[PDB]
């Protein structure tokens, strides 16, 4: 299980995804050109996870560009490293899916998968052993939610062995495009509760509060949020990138972060986030400062907790830090799970910093982020506000309210574990 | 901050100990089944020393030895001492006892009658007790100068037992002529360092002592349970049966002309190292992956001639009321914060070894 | 303490002391259950492909 | 001469595996090219260490060994490593995905596909002998495949080969070494379905291993490397009565009838003595009494567990280099009156003792320094099953509320089959139990 499918989809999609691709692409010592430079061979061991390697001595992401309108795919074609993805794994109409989860689900998106699906299908047949693949993408829109969805579905109807992971932008009100978030939001928890092995939750009013009350940007961007994605995502990825003490890939991730199958959305955290040493590494990526899901973690248990940390650095101090956090937050660990607490390490450092840590926490806290999205649904919905969007592309109410009835039954079983 | 959770709820001992380690801010009490803890405060039976020692970056610490239930059921202490050299079938200290099985469930039934009938050769005191770990308080016991008086009720209970030489000449208190017995207390810590508290207690008997009939059993069980219902005058000479030793020292003093430290301690003392010390190799946690402490409570008889019995040994000991605060305190001092430092004149004497 | 059954070559040697004296499934079958737990896997991805075709 | 194969199943069996032939290569004086020079029979020979090695025309000695693992990446260490040349490409065996930490998918749905070669692979061995007379078991308890496949591949040599012994030795699963959240799961899963097919398993706490290389060995972050050459130190002690001319545990039968008096209770505990640092200039040499005291002390076991408080059923000292009966002897009596050394009254109290007298062997440039005298002591006593009353128990706190159970579930194991795991386990504890406790 090596090779990783990468799929990227709708404008937040494409634009953490391109900024992701940025970001490994420099840690593994790639050009924008696809040509490698590096001074390690830790870089090239397991660089076949994410690139393809072409003739030429090229190295190509194994990375499919979507989208239901061309802007976002041209700023990325024109961007940094936008010449390194193969032009042909671009696939985009001209419509767009006006932040509708409809369009992207069930009408502009309908006629546009299947040219995604032959994409993904080429990139699977030249797969040695396809370990599964992983989408980024928003929910608050209408391509990378609706469209988003659809592609997970019909990716688990053709391979439905592998795994299904995603990065999945979950909208605020506090930094929001269009009234209509928790309406796509709503829909598409209910995909990725039935379809996906794992979802990192981010939320961005979680990643506007760091970048403006921690970071001290008097006004973020949504570029400044990304680059807090991309490292977080450097950072869940590192274990699949780089050799280390664990044979880990997305399989054993989940086994071990999932003891149901329906809990399987995660808070990821990063640290250092300041304005040097292991037990403020330690510190921070455990207090809600540092999360992504704005969700407080002392709010609910961990059920389990993977954490990778970064750069040279004493095993020792790490293993010693770790196990004294675990008592500080002794009650905020489920005793029915026998070390649920998983260090890895590695030595190479993103770039910047010494040091870093990266968090993923299966938290019983998140339940939070899905009581926002359902009251901000409900709000709606009581009045059928903005519906006659959706029933406009075929839509029934009925979907609606079965959304809302599975979403509040996700957040009942976390609940039902947090009392166990 | 120092994490311990809770294992026994009837403990008046270590309930205390629980909430002297509150009261200094740096200990949490986690849930009764949380295994990262530093200190177990174990249950009576069947605590679970295997799960001891496994939780990587925790020093973990446990209020019982393993093993010791072999000083502190009846009948093991009276094989561990036949079958000690250190101790042996000699010992002075501790009365000539059998163990009897019943047949109704190896046995010295035949070793007993033998020097049995010896005594009844003698026209000495034949007088024996039969006892077992089964009791309650404190009934289960039957005091009698017959042998088939013994064996009958024996092995009408269907139970372990054992056949002791009762102490037909205890030293008896004055006024009131009336007997005794002699409870310490004992830490024992983690590096087994042997610790005596220096308060002991006398549970006295309100009836005076009577060798005509050992069939009424008031005036000879000294039980503080048995006192408070079946007495006559509980509590005429000290509040609740209970002599100190500051008061017992006194007394020794005026009535005898001696000392409670020399005519007494220095034989319990002797004791309690001789029966630790003899175990000591069997339950030690010097090397071990976990540690323990625990506090002893050893119960002595006083003959005639100042001469000092060794009656029995119990491993979940309570305290008297007047010494919890200063004994629990101690424990907390020297079995605990010894292995977990928070941020006198010591009550205890320490006996070396 | 006594040693018995002493053993001695050029690479060693081998003795007891003595301190006290004392007082399947077939192939068939396993074919069996590795069958049944493949058609348990082909029914639950079975029912998986006809939500999906749902 | 008898033969005996090696099978190495998974990371953990393929890495162990690869430190033990590492060092029966060093302790035979045969070169990673598989030349002996101290070989003069060319091309044949049924010496001792030809049970564990086959000659090739050519004059190479060829491990009988077979590795297997779901997944490529740790038998393709072996494939290019300094032993490469050692074994033939049809005795390294591996698949394309692994068992993902879990037994289901090891032993059903991987397991399935690749039985059958491994089984073929192992025939080959086998036709290679004029007298085999078992199998050697390298395994984790927690890996998907070390516990999955591994108790397949041993319920299918029970029915291709009933005839013959089959020993284990086993790594018992420790937080402090990377150890996966559902290894308790996959221990007691492959214990359940392994138990009525092994004659002798030898447990080896990776706790254990990990302290005895942070305290003796004053490496402060053990690597596998180091405590897979700490292990071969020991299974090396074990099988050198195989390897070498001698008259105590001769064949893997005699493991059984030595250490097994009942067949359930089949977990000898090793204790192993000296373990001294090679960075550890001066260093004073350790007398018979000394090392053979150190066997009671549970700082220096595989398995940390009390043996003052359960009873021995047998006990075997095996002794490496300056050592001669007498001083044994006077070590032991010394010992029988300075410790609490019960046997279970229908057992004689009784010691089996082999001295080999060639030293332990050391890696070059490895932790161990060389030390005049060695002794494994290989004891049956009940203590150890506080290694199940441990795991037996982490169990409980995941199966009360089903957790992880629907990814064993999803690869067409039963949930039943965890309760029939949990009795069984449960049932092995009672054992030990009324073998070991005085009720009083
Ligand atoms: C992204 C770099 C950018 O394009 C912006 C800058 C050049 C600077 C980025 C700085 C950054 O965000 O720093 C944070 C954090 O504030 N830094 C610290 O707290 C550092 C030391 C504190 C000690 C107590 C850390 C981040 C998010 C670093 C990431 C890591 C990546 C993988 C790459 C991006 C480059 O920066
Ligand atoms: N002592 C020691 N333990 C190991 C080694 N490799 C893995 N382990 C332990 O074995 C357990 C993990 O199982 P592995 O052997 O790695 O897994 P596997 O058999 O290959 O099974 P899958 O990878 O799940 O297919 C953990 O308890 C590890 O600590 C090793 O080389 N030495
Ligand atoms: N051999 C003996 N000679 C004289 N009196 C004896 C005796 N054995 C026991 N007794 C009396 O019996 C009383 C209780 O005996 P024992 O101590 O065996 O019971 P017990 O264990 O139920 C109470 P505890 O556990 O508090 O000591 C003692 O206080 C003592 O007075
Ligand atoms: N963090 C982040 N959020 C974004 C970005 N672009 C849009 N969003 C958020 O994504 C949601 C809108 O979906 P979007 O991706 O723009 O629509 P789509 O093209 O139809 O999939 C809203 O929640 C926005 O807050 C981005 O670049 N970064
Ligand atoms: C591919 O990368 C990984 C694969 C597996 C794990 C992992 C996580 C968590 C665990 O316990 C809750 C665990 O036991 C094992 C592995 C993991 O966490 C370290 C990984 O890095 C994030
Ligand atoms: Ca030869
Ligand atoms: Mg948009
Ligand atoms: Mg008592
Ligand atoms: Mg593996």
């Amino acid at each position: 299980m090596r090779e990783i499918v990468h799929i990227q989809a709708g404008q937040c999609g494409n634009q953490i995804g391109a900024k992701f691709w940025e970001v490994i692409s420099d840690e593994h010592g790639i050009d924008p050109t696809g040509s490698y430079h590096g001074d390690s061979d830790l870089q090239l061991e397991r660089i076949n996870v994410y690139y393809n390697e072409a003739t030429g001595n090229k190295y190509v992401p194994r990375a499919i560009l979507v989208d239901l309108e061309p802007g976002t795919m041209d700023s990325v074609r024109s961007g940094p490293f936008g010449q390194i993805f193969r032009p042909d794994n671009f696939v985009f109409g001209q419509s767009g899916a006006g932040n509708n989860w409809a369009k992207g689900h069930y009408t502009e998106g309908a006629e546009l998968v299947d040219s995604v699906l032959d994409v993904v299908r080429k990139e699977s047949e030249s797969c040695d052993c396809l370990q599964g693949f992983q989408l980024t993408h928003s929910l608050g829109g209408g391509t990378g939610s609706g469209m988003g969805t659809l592609l997970i579905s019909k990716i688990r109807e053709e391979y439905p062995d592998r795994i299904m992971n995603t990065f999945s932008v979950m909208p605020s009100p506090k930094v929001s495009d269009t009234v209509v978030e928790p309406y796509n939001a709503t829909l598409s928890v209910h995909q990725l509760v039935e379809n996906t092995d794992e979802t990192y939750c981010i939320d961005n009013e979680a990643l506007y509060d760091i970048c403006f009350r921690t970071l001290k940007l008097t006004t973020p961007t949504y570029g400044d949020l990304n680059h807090l994605v991309s490292a977080t995502m450097s950072g869940v990825t590192t274990c699949l990138r780089f050799p280390g003490q664990l044979n880990a890939d997305l399989r054993k991730l989940a086994v071990n972060m999932v003891p149901f199958p329906r809990l399987h959305f995660f808070m990821p955290g990063f640290a250092p986030l300041t304005s040097l040493t292991v037990p403020e590494l330690t510190q921070q990526m455990f207090d809600s400062k540092n999360m992504m899901a704005a969700c407080d973690p002392r709010h609910g248990r961990y059920l389990t907790v993977a954490a990778i940390f970064r750069g040279r650095m004493s095993m020792k101090e790490v293993d010693e830090q770790m196990l004294n956090v675990q008592n500080k937050n002794s009650s905020y660990f489920v005793e029915w799970i026998p070390n649920n607490v998983k260090t890895a390490v590695c030595d190479i450092p993103p770039r910047g910093l010494k040091m870093s840590a990266t968090f993923i926490g299966n938290s019983t806290a998140i339940q939070e982020l899905f009581k926002r999205i359902s009251e901000q649904f409900t709000a709606m919905f009581r009045r059928k506000a903005f519906l006659h969007w959706y029933t406009g592309e075929g839509m029934d109410e009925m979907e609606f309210t079965e959304a809302e009835s599975n979403m509040n039954d996700l957040v009942s079983e976390y609940q039902q574990y947090q009392d166990a | 901050m120092y994490t311990f959770v809770v294992r026994d709820e009837n403990s008046s001992v270590y309930a205390e100990v629980s909430r002297l380690l509150l009261a200094t801010g740096q200990w949490k009490r986690l849930r009764k089944d949380n295994p990262r803890f530093n200190l177990m405060l174990g249950e009576r039976n069947r605590l679970p020393f295997g799960r001891l020692g496994h939780e990587p970056g925790l020093v973990q610490l446990v209020n019982y030895y393993r093993g010791a239930d072999k000083l502190c059921r009846k009948a093991s202490l009276v094989k561990l001492i036949k079958t000690s050299p250190e101790l042996s079938e000699s010992c002075t200290w501790f009365p000539e006892s059998y163990v009897i099985y019943p047949t109704n469930l190896t046995d010295e039934r035949e070793v007993f009658l033998a020097a049995y009938n010896r005594r009844r050769e003698g026209r000495e005191g034949n007088v024996w007790i039969a006892k077992s770990s089964a009791g309650a308080k404190g009934e289960g016991i039957l005091i009698s100068s017959e042998a088939s008086e013994l064996l009958d009720f024996i092995d009408e209970q269907g139970q372990v037992h054992v056949i002791q030489k009762y102490l037909e000449k205890p030293l008896l208190l004055e006024p009131g002529h009336r007997k005794f017995d002699i409870r310490s207390w004992v830490l024992v810590d983690h590096l087994y360092n042997i610790y005596l508290y220096r308060e002991g207690v006398l549970r006295t008997s309100s009836e005076p002592y009577n060798s005509a009939n050992f069939q009424d059993k008031t005036c000879h069980l000294t039980n503080h349970c048995i006192q408070k219902e079946y007495s006559k005058n509980y509590g005429r000479y000290e509040e609740g049966n209970e002599m100190f030793f500051e008061e017992f020292n006194q007394y020794l003093m005026d009535a005898l002309n001696t000392t409670l430290e020399n005519s007494i301690l220095l034989q319990i003392k002797h004791i309690i190292r001789s029966c630790l010390m003899c175990i000591e190799p069997a339950i030690s946690t010097k090397h071990l992956h976990y540690q323990s402490f625990q506090l002893f409570g050893f119960d002595f008889m006083v003959d005639e001639e100042l001469k000092v019995w060794l009656i029995e040994v119990n491993g979940a000991p309570a305290c008297a009321q007047k010494l919890y605060a200063e004994l629990c305190q101690g424990i907390v001092d020297v079995a605990i914060s010894s292995v977990f430092p928070l941020a006198p004149t010591s009550i205890f004497i320490k006996l070396h070894h | 303490m006594e040693v018995i059954e002493l053993n001695k070559c050029t690479s060693g040697q081998s003795f007891e002391v003595i301190l006290k004296p004392p007082s399947d499934p077939s192939l068939e079958e396993i074919q069996k259950k590795l069958e049944a737990a493949e058609e348990r896997r082909k029914y639950q991805e079975a029912e998986l492909l006809k939500h999906l075709a749902e | 001469m008898r033969e005996c194969i090696s099978i190495h199943v998974g990371q953990a069996g393929v890495q162990i595996g690869n430190a033990c032939w590492e060092l029966y290569c060093l302790e035979h004086g045969i070169q990673p090219d598989g030349q002996m020079p101290s070989d003069k029979t060319i091309g044949g020979g049924d010496d001792s260490f030809n049970t564990f090695f086959s000659e090739t025309g050519a004059g190479k000695h060829v491990p009988r060994a077979v590795f297997v693992d779901l997944e490529p990446t740790v038998i393709d260490e072996v494939r290019t490593g300094t032993y490469r040349q050692l074994f033939h490409p049809e005795q390294l065996i591996t698949g394309k995905e692994d068992a993902a930490n879990n037994y289901a998918r090891g032993h059903y749905t991987i397991g399935k596909e690749i039985i059958d070669l491994v089984l073929d692979r192992i025939r080959k061995l086998a036709d290679q002998c004029t007298g085999l007379q078992g199998f050697l078991v390298f395994h984790s308890f927690g890996g998907g495949t070390g516990s999955g496949f591994t108790s397949l591949l041993m319920e299918r040599l029970s029915v291709d080969y009933g005839k013959k012994s089959k020993l284990e030795f086993s790594i018992y699963p420790a937080p402090q070494v990377s150890t996966a959240v559902v290894e308790p799961y996959n221990s007691i899963l492959t214990t359940h379905t392994t138990l009525e097919h092994s004659d002798c398993a030898f447990m080896v706490d990776n706790e254990a291993i990990y302290d005895i290389c942070r305290r003796n060995l004053d490496i402060e972050r053990p690597t596998y490397t180091n405590l897979n050459r700490l292990i071969s130190q020991i299974v090396s002690s074990i099988t050198a009565s195989l390897r070498f001319d001698g008259a105590l545990n001769v064949d893997l039968t005699e493991f059984q009838t030595n250490l097994v008096p009942y067949p359930r209770i089949h977990f000898p505990l090793a204790t192993y003595a000296p373990v001294i640092s090679a960075e550890k200039a001066y260093h004073e040499q350790l007398s018979v009494a000394e090392i053979t005291n150190a066997c009671f002390e549970p700082a220096n076991q595989m398995v940390k567990c009390d043996p003052r408080h359960g009873k021995y059923m047998a006990c075997c000292l095996l002794y490496r280099g300056d050592v001669v009966p007498k001083d044994v002897n006077a070590a032991i009596a010394t010992i029988k009156t300075k410790r609490s050394i019960q046997f279970v009254d229908w057992c004689p109290t009784g010691f089996k003792v082999g001295i080999n007298y060639q030293p332990p062997t050391v890696v070059p440039g490895g932790d161990l320094a060389k030390v005049q005298r060695a002794v494994c002591m290989l004891s049956n006593t009940t203590a150890i099953a506080e290694a199940w009353a441990r795991l037996d128990h982490k169990f409980d706190l995941m199966y009360a509320k089903r957790a992880f159970v629907h990814w064993y579930v999803g690869e067409g194991m039963e949930e039943g089959e965890f309760s029939e795991a949990r009795e069984d386990m449960a049932a092995l504890e009672k054992d030990y139990e009324e073998v070991g406790v005085d009720s009083v």
